[PDB]
């Protein structure tokens, strides 16, 4: 139940996993379930708080 | 390193299998992997070039994502896929060409160019499509302190040397007895010559020996053995080491008897063959030792009776020849062969941008100068450059 | 053209994947591909042959779809698939044989046989599984006018040519001096012969120059260099250019001096190597130039002075030989290679049905005449026939 | 039989595809296959070894299922996978080694060891995965009587036999007219020599004939024809037929004319090539019969009158030769090649433990004696051993 | 590797900080580390030895915990800690000794014994306490490929070579003018001798120079320079150059004039010193060249007037000397010194268990033969073994 915690937690459609702010013009992603959605798959390259 | 191969394999798959008309269900895994790769590589900066004459280029990865909706692929899908593919493959090829042109005398198993240094981070370890290629599999095996292997067709492993050693010598050079050989490529030609046909040697039989070691460990080698060597079967005029002496050599190929080969490893006997020819094989050997007897025929015809006088005045000298060719063999280290294009591609890329000679590799990538002083660090660097060259060979055909 | 390769690849996968015991998820994509193929191919009749001794057969695909099972297959499903596989492999073999034996001066990129043209319509483009082989990738990339090439090992490129040249000649034929060469297959052997031992030439050194052109350029080639002629070193009775009288030949081999191997591009110096022998690498070239000097030995022992006097008559002539052998290279245009059985398959299919000499290929599929008159139209036709043969060589081992 | 190949393939795929970071939608089917194989292979004991010096080994399988819930493979999953993969690799290697050396003269196309016999029952049939290599698919095709095919590169098909015959001889061996030929590997060099230059034979033309029977059937073979013997041109001292005397040889090479080369199948003419040196191509043949001519030149120069005097003495004799080599071929049976390491592999594994041998295989896998007498049972046993070797080469290098 | 040093440091602190009566405030972190180590290591199994003379030792980690109470430690707590301390010390010592006697040709940095390879797993990373010694810090900084650095007290870098050269020579050995030098450890004692007293030489100055190449590059070298040599300053009897007899050498010391010491790097004269003695500093150097001149005394007193006759008969010779000693050194690569004793411990265990000799280390782990050909692979092996020895020396004095 702990090894698969992240998959159960993230797949929920009521809570998110954080917010990324960059103040730089960045494009959005295209997915076959949300259409044009603003999603960041990874969090590399920023300060984690 | 392995991340680069995963990217190369994914790029090849996207370049090839994405064609009009195919069912989308056949590339669902491929399209998902491609989307994951685009996500991982996006939003990063990479630099290349700066040493020698490689044009410095700057890459910024701002790209979209391929759709996962169309039931059957269409033309615009292909055009967008190729639009991404061209930039990705240009980046891959430039990364490879930048990696090939830098070397380190120590720790050659590690990345040297900035691109592979950045790709070593754990963040970029999300793209590991497969390791089906033999060279990349060998690299992974070497990365975990385990046995490796390679398969080659006629691998040039013998050092290039051309010399002859005399056992009996005279200043006038008219009564000689010695061994002449040439170790070129993957073929060995050894011929022992005598001027008297054993008229004064004990028991009318002359014994000849010849030793050629090796710098690595060949394994499971098919060896072709044939008598009466080719190159040493016609008259020659050859200079000597004195720097002022020239002698003549008139060969007459006798028949070889009691041919003895000895495959040695670490100063021990592993395979021994006697009085056999055709195609032979040894399991594991490190050096080759050959033994044979030059025998004077006790029975002669007048046409032969004039050929071998019983006095010092000699009209024709005698010798026997042996040829040894390695057709197929298995090695544990990277070796340049005649059935691949790796070392040739590395040298071509080196000379294309005219990189100045490094501290480790001899100038011009001269193979003989590399093999005459083979070192394990040079072996590791050669393995790295050969793996990256094989990665390059998967893109430009 | 792509449809035939799709058929071959999917037939091999279906034959070598659907065996009793495997899980259902291992053949899902293949099962759907076969279902789509059966849906698309049924109904459309086809005709093969019509020319030569190849029988004129008919085809009308009347096969239903395949089943499935959740746990594992059953042998009845296996044989139901196998019968359809047999019909399809017969059809593919027949259409490949039909495609092999048609050619014309007009653009050969377009299909020629009616079966392929009827297959190449938009109506049957959905059955396009993948392009992962080598020749198919080359074809697809050449369709879009990009960098193309093929992997060659011991390429049989140079035409059969046995000719010699003279620099000074006499009607008596006892004072010859010139260059004799034999460039057969992938091996180049050039020998410069002198009878006067350079006792009359300035600086006592005789210069020999040899040049050989190449029709199609080469890239990242590896060539071994041996400073001898293991073939042109025998006593010979060579016919003169007169056609009725012959002259005598008797060589003695000295070590060549100032061996210069040159690689040029359109008359521009690219790669130079001085006094180096062994496996060397040339970045790119399209012509080969060899220059070497025959030097009279500074010191002559009696066994040497017996043969090279200041007098006129000679019986033991002098000659130095050079060996050139190409191991592997990648060429932009397709060339008949030795590592694959493509040429043999092409000529077998051409000669089975007694198809006379066409307007392009020389009679008997002789390679020397075809490669001596290489043209871009012939290049395209050769590429097409090679790709068809490669597709055919996948189903009937 | 195919179960061992399936085990090798699944182990290799798991070792080169189960790497941390890959998407889980790329190895789902492979992981399903691995888990099902583990489920099917649990609880069965196996005994391996017990012949010769090969140690006796025992194997027990008892393991739990892997994980299938993660979406990105991490350290623990790959660690467990490698932990079980090492044990499976050891099992495969030892089972293959034990089953390989064993031989029999009855039913050499059936399993021979305890492991293979127990692993080819009904229950263990649900682990077959695929047949992607060439040797295993050839095995499958030959099992149900389909056309057999094999691709070789310069294979050792002709045996080794250095024998010669003389048409006109003398009791003292001074005036001879006969033929010599060295048949070894895939090379055929037949030379004809006439001492008198056909001054007593009609029409001044002397004909030499030779036949070389191949031991099996070939198909789609490329032949390079160099019209000069590389060997039978150096001075020789050769022992005569009776073994009581040896005679002298001083050949001089003359170019051959009216060269006829023919390829016959089932005792019937199939292909005819005349006076075409270089590259030739044949479709299917079983016996090579060569007929060439030597013609005395009509007019001669002052350097030639001393070569062929019509008088009694003879010291230099007109000699011709043809070089026949196969650069590629396709056969229906199995023969030792030059591009791979099958024969080397079997010889190494057999000689490592020195299994006692009966009347099944030739002593020490002597290839020449094996080709000498070729019984179908030997062919089947050799094919089975080569297939097992190919399976072995997939996992352990 | 780092885990081993962490274990060593933690064990040393545990054994030398936990003494009866000490306050809890000085051991809190150490108590936490000990508890973490025992709670992580428990339940595993380890094997070691089995090669040479080390029997297979099996270790099981099963110990209790340490209470977080008893602010002041009593003796019972001391003994309970001591038992586990002794067991851990024995385990660490045996593992280190097993590791110290295994070598490999390639990838020498990585561990070879099964114990360390197992310890390099993922779950054991929890104990990586700290890094404080020179070797551990240098290793962990080399893992990121940063600048390396070691401090040595009078190292031994110069290979032994008691070689001499003669500029002018004759088979009489009574008129010589040359130089003699010794390369023993950190001492360079060069000397230049003359028999003619420079009467024949122009300007009465006999030039002397000498070159000694260092195998590695040093930085921040303090050099003590003295103008007198105390080795080649006594009557001696020395074998000749080739060696056929013995010549005599009767020296007299003279004041060197214009002494020049230069430290070079790749052909650049970096640091210079002219007519200076005492101490000098070279910031970065790899080669040493010394030049000094013998000067005939322009003025003489009766004794030295009779010392050198103007003719060829010479009863006494003249010789100048120099002395160079490396006081302290800083190098980028590991070395053996006269202060640290890690090489001594390595050789001690080597000859304690008499492990066979690998091809990468000369017998006896001698320093002269090893430094004769200093290879990067041997350098990596030296670095690994020296780091392991430094780890060991922190536990067993």
């Amino acid at each position: 139940i702990l090894m698969a915690m992240d998959q159960i937690e993230r797949a929920s459609d009521k809570i998110a996993q954080g917010v990324i702010i960059a103040y730089r013009d960045m494009q959005l992603e295209r997915d076959e379930m949300y259409g044009y959605v603003n999603i960041a798959r990874n969090l590399d390259g920023f300060q984690q708080i | 390193m392995d991340v680069l191969y995963s990217l190369s394999k994914t790029l090849k798959d996207a370049r090839d299998k994405i064609v009009e008309g195919t069912l989308y269900s056949n590339v669902s895994d491929l399209i998902q992997q491609f989307n994951q790769m685009i996500i991982t590589m996006n939003g990063n900066e990479f630099q290349t070039g700066g040493i020698g004459n490689l044009p410095i280029r700057n890459w910024n990865f701002n790209f979209g994502l391929l759709g996962t909706t169309l039931l059957n692929l269409d033309a615009n899908y292909v055009e967008t896929a190729r639009n991404t593919i061209d930039y990705f493959v240009d980046f891959v090829d430039n990364v490879c060409m930048d990696e090939m042109v830098r070397e380190s005398q120590r720790n050659g198993i590690a990345p040297q160019s900035d691109s592979l240094r950045k790709l070593s981070a754990i963040k970029f370890k999300r793209i590991n499509f497969d390791n089906s290629s033999e060279y990349i599999e060998n690299w992974n095996l070497q990365n975990r302190r385990q046995r490796t292997g390679f398969t080659f067709h006629k691998p040039n492993i013998f050092p290039y040397s051309a010399s002859f050693t005399l056992n009996r010598s005279q200043p006038a050079h008219d009564n000689l007895m010695g061994t002449m050989w040439l170790n070129a490529g993957s073929e060995i030609q050894v011929a022992g010559f005598d001027y008297s046909c054993a008229i004064n040697a004990p028991a009318n039989i002359q014994q000849f020996e010849h030793i050629v070691p090796l710098r690595r460990v060949l394994t499971t080698a098919t060896i072709t053995l044939l008598p009466d060597a080719e190159r040493f079967s016609f008259p020659r005029v050859i200079n000597s080491a004195d720097g002022a002496t020239t002698w003549f050599f008139n060969p007459v190929i006798l028949r070889p008897n009691n041919v003895e080969v000895e495959f040695l490893l670490n100063g021990q006997i592993i395979n021994t063959y006697q009085a056999r020819f055709g195609t032979i094989v040894a399991r594991n050997f490190d050096t080759i030792r050959l033994s044979f007897q030059l025998m004077r025929p006790p029975n002669m015809t007048p046409a032969v009776a004039v050929l071998f006088p019983n006095a010092q005045p000699f009209e024709h000298h005698a010798t026997v020849g042996l040829t040894l060719r390695i057709e197929s063999a298995v090695c544990e280290s990277v070796l340049a062969d005649a059935s691949e294009t790796l070392l040739a591609n590395v040298t071509s890329v080196r000379q294309e941008y005219a990189i100045p000679v490094g501290p480790v590799f001899p100038p011009g990538m001269n193979w003989t100068d590399l093999i005459t002083n083979y070192s394990p660090s040079r072996e590791d660097n050669l393995q790295r450059v050969f793996t990256v060259a094989s990665i390059r060979s998967m893109l430009i055909k």
